């Protein structure tokens, strides 16, 4: 289970894997915005239930006047975190090499360049102490979902080798719709907290 | 010391009786002499007065 | 008085939005200048301050002002009658509570009394005796501090109906 | 042969930190809403986004054990 | 090949077919209490206007 | 080696997160449903729940202690 | 060598797991019926199956503790 | 040579959690005789079984602390 | 040549939870003689009834203290 | 060698603080929106400063503890 | 050889015991003259001999200690 | 050569201590701003040199942890 | 040698539980003074003879200390 | 050789102590200063003198720690 870098400079799976969360991603979101409804039926009502509940969290944390403009940042974070966890689980494939197309936030990199990537984002759209709690705020929201789907994942694939090698159907099953709970938790936690430091450092 | 129960047409029963167990909304309670300055709104039920060898029984309703 | 205890909504002041008002006449006639005198000091202290007939409330006791406030055509919200000469405190404490439960909806955000204080035999003085919020409170001169078995809060919230029933039914 | 105790050391301080502090919040939300029913759905909502702060922490510490029992 | 993907996919599947005996009737009710919801706040003005 | 001897102290501290975090989770709702008698199905499925949530890393803890047998 | 300090402290952790755990809920729980005694049987039941619970890791625990104690 | 070190961790980690528990326990249920003087019996016959029962698993990690000394 | 550390850290934990318990029951014991006066001679049997039940585990671990240093 | 187990011990001892600091501001703050619940984010943004102060501090320890395993 | 060790963790963790409890007698009495502070002579000769009973087991394992020591 | 883990030890206790009180401090002070919310100034600030003097105790802790690794 | 980790942990666990004693003694006496401030001379002078009886056996253990030191 | 961990060791419990002591302390000042505003200057003047009490035991502790690093 190495690292397989086709190229020095960047991990090949892990681009593999945002290529194909950015392309599952669209392709919902265009399947759920296919056409203009003022009655909300199918999957339509769940796109606009998605949208509100944003917009809820944007309303708990700030104003809606100041705030409005996240919301769209705000469900495509929800939602490609949401997918971005639940990938790792039903597969997990194992080739001849190292390894491939395991999950994207089970790399650390790719999750404390999203956290970092959100913290750039409030930074630009909004005294060591406070400097240090900034540096402090990323990466403990980029550790907390690297660690919260990477030992989940460690754990799904330990439990996949135990029942293959030599019975263990529900240990891995109840685990597994723990893993589920957890990726949604974990997407809600890290567009609740996203949106609070939107809040904090706007207004 | 004593118990004192009134009422906003008239006092009920006033006696000397050194164990009162009335019932709060909380629970149960137990008041003997020398006990500190306590409130407690009572619920719909009897007060126990055991001191006097023989228990009384005085209900309350609203209670305080 | 102690240990902060503002809290509740019956000791701080909300903003006024509304005015609810407790009207104690009689329900039978032949008394001279009861009647009027408490009818008329409401309707003055009504028509005064309001000039609208949706930012007040009027509670009434007695057939004689349910007749003022129906021909006046001002709305009667609780108005039970036909008390004894010596009244017991289960017909008032029905209206009392619905009086503070209909406080405690958020309607009223004040109410007022108004009856005639017996002094001696002669005078029946008209007073305007505000019912609640209790901001207007006095200690006994010495005070001992009390331990709240189950909260501050809860023993609020059972004391200060009761307290408010008996300044009713005093009045 | 040291990174093993390690590891587990690491990983037990871990799930001590989080199960003190998961039996404080839930005992503190159940007890909140035994006091009134009428906000258990946000008591709920805020007693995951607890469980989640005070799991967060000690789980970052179980993967740095992996990484230890790696070295 | 590996053995462990298709012993938890298997799993998968058939922890979805336990989720859809359990799951489907609150999620589509909560859609379906939306949609009667929103509606009801349409159809209240189709009839205010009329 | 050490293997056994980390895999002890591992689960022996998820015992110790676990039996602290449940104990105060089930205390608190006792004295809810002593409480308040009529919240009972509420207060022990909110309970349960908590169960869970409060062992969810050391029931990880303790088969990472077999990993750590293992070794 | 080391598989009797394991298969000890594995016991010895849990037993102080389960003591602080199971000391909160029977406390609780005999405050509890102090509050209202009428309710006996129900604060019995949910402090047996809460006990259940907080024991019955540690259990596991000490079952543990015999497998390492025979490595 | 470990197995007396082992048997006194388990013995001593054992009667720290006694402790702690017996002292939730005895210390809930004497404010609650404190509270409701009548209800001494029943107050008194649920701390014993409570004692008990807390105490159930810091024996058996005793009698198999002797085991422990002896292997 | 390890028993005496072994006998000393068995009456340490021991002290300890003895410590802890008999601190618990003591002072809410005292809470209750200062809540009401009249109940003293029964929350002073309970309480020394309490300080046999904390400290007899404690008393134990001392004697097997005793025996581990004689081992 | 020993860094490892220096790493880890860092890691875990910052865990257990974390959990047991975020578990106790998040618990009354549960109970703080239960009382009045109109008061969810005059609550919330002391308790993510609260959240902040108390991972903060062992946000550096686990900074140093990478410094720790390579030495 | 190691029985200096041994009598410092018997005097430690018999101080640390000593502390806690005494900790919570001594406050509680506070409280309780708080409460009503005209019971101070009963309180504080409760509060003594409960002092005596929290600090008995530590002073047993001091000289103990002393006995340790030497060995 | 044990330096390494001094600092670490030296840390993580501090970390430990820190989350403690810091948690301790900011969970009563979202219960004081709970109660009453119109002195949440006055709260903080006394809040915030608690926290001040919480942390400045293990931070020269720390700055004692780079000096110990140091040697 | 090995003396001076003794006395470093003898001072140490004295620290902890004069800490925690004190922290308990004090905390309780500013609820005390803040509820009824016309008491304060009488409860903060038995609060300091509290904190000399919470604090006298962790002198004991610096004073041993020295004495395992020069051993 | 093992004088820079007896250092460390020191500290890292001093501090432990002395975090939880003055958490207590000051987590009890502000509820007091919140339940009533008036006696900020006489409950803090109460508790800076309470912290420099508690931290007192804690500073000979560190240079107890620095002679013990000496040594």
């Amino acid at each position: 289970p190495l690292v397989e870098f086709l190229g020095l400079t960047f991990n090949l799976s892990d681009m593999l894997m945002i290529t194909i969360t950015c392309l599952i991603v669209f392709i919902i979101a265009v399947a759920a915005t296919r056409s203009l409804q003022l009655r909300p039926t199918g999957m339509q009502n769940f796109m606009e239930w998605v949208f509100d509940f944003v917009r809820g969290i944007i309303n708990s944390t700030m104003d809606w006047q100041t705030g409005g403009r996240f919301l769209t940042l705000g469900v495509t974070l929800i939602m490609y975190v949401f997918v971005a966890n639940m990938l790792g689980l039903p597969f997990s494939v194992h080739v001849n090499g190292e390894l491939w197309w395991k999950s994207p936030t089970a790399d650390a990199t790719v999750t404390l360049t999203l956290a970092v990537m959100v913290v750039a984002l409030t930074h630009y759209y909004g005294f060591p102490l406070k400097i240090i709690e900034e540096f402090a705020n990323t990466l403990t929201l980029g550790l907390r979902l690297f660690g919260n789907i990477y030992a989940g994942e460690i754990l799904l694939g330990l439990l996949a080798s135990l029942g293959t090698h030599y019975g263990a159907a529900i240990p891995m099953m109840v685990w597994q719709a723990f893993s589920i709970f957890v990726g949604t938790i974990q997407a809600f936690i890290f567009t609740m907290l996203t949106m609070v430091y939107m809040a904090h450092k706007v207004s | 010391i004593h118990v004192s129960v009134v009422t906003p047409d008239g006092p009920v029963y006033e006696d000397d009786v050194e164990m009162v167990s009335v019932k709060a909304k909380s629970g149960e309670l137990g008041i003997l002499p020398g006990h500190i300055p306590l409130v407690a709104p009572l619920e719909i039920s009897a007060a126990r007065l055991k001191k006097g060898g023989k228990t009384q029984y005085i209900a309350v309703s609203g209670g305080f | 008085l102690g240990a902060g205890g503002a809290s509740h909504p019956m000791l701080v002041s909300r903003p006024v939005k509304k005015t609810g008002y407790l009207v104690i006449t009689s329900d039978r006639g032949l008394a001279g200048a009861y009647n009027s005198n408490v009818l008329r000091l409401v309707y003055q202290t009504i028509q005064k301050r309001h000039a609208s007939p949706d930012e007040y409330a009027i509670i009434v006791i007695g057939r004689v002002g349910l007749s003022f406030f129906r021909k006046r055509n001002m709305p009667v919200i609780l108005d039970i009658t036909r008390l004894p000469d010596q009244p017991s405190f289960a017909d008032i404490k029905e209206i009392a509570r619905k009086t503070v439960g209909l406080f405690a909806d958020g309607t009223f955000d004040e109410l007022y009394m108004y009856y005639n204080h017996y002094v001696s035999a002669i005078q029946q003085e008209v007073t305007e005796r505000k019912l609640l919020p209790l901001t207007d409170l006095a200690e006994n001169k010495q005070r001992t501090v009390y331990e709240f078995e189950p909260s501050q809060e809860e023993i609020l919230d059972v004391l200060l109906p009761q307290y408010a029933e008996s300044l009713i039914y005093g009045a | 042969s040291l990174g093993v105790l390690a590891a587990a050391i690491a990983v037990g301080l871990g799930a001590l930190g989080a199960g003190i502090g998961n039996g404080l919040i839930v005992s503190r939300t159940i007890e909140g809403i035994a006091r009134q029913p009428e906000l258990r759905p946000v008591l709920q909502t805020t007693m995951f986004i607890g469980v989640a702060l005070v799991e967060a922490l000690p789980i970052i510490g179980v993967v740095f054990s992996f990484i230890y029992l790696g070295r | 090949s590996g053995g462990t993907i298709i012993y938890q996919l298997l799993m998968f599947i058939i922890l979805l077919a336990l989720l859809r005996k359990f799951a489907w009737q609150p999620l589509m009710n909560i859609m379906k209490q939306r949609e009667e919801h929103i509606a009801n706040e349409i159809d209240q003005a189709e009839k205010r206007r009329q």
